[PDB]
């Protein structure tokens, strides 16, 4: 199953109402692709087959 | 619930436990360490800055 459609998700009290006010973090977050870090901040492809 | 109900914050985040689980696991050794910073230096309380 694949999500698509994106809310403001609520943690804890005061309702956000997709106004995102407090305690309203974004689902989506954006990673780090870079050389300058770790080794575990490098980016894998994985491909699953079944 | 006896923090959202007479004292507003403006930034509230718990490194290695999700906020809404504090109600179903348990706690031990709970220690509060109180202080007062200048509002430029809220993101250097953080495992893992300068």
């Amino acid at each position: 199953e694949r999500d698509i459609s994106t809310e403001i998700y609520q943690a804890g009290s005061t309702p956000c109402n997709g106004v995102e006010g407090f305690n309203c973090y974004f689902p989506l977050q954006s990673y780090g692709f870079q050389p300058t870090n770790g080794v575990g901040y490098q980016p894998y492809r994985v491909v699953v087959l079944s | 619930s006896v923090l959202y109900n007479s004292a507003s914050f403006s930034t509230f985040k718990c490194y290695g436990v999700s906020p809404t689980k504090l109600n179903d696991l348990c706690f031990t050794n709970v220690y509060a360490d109180s202080f007062v910073i200048r509002g430029d230096e809220v993101r250097q309380i953080a495992p893992g800055q300068t």
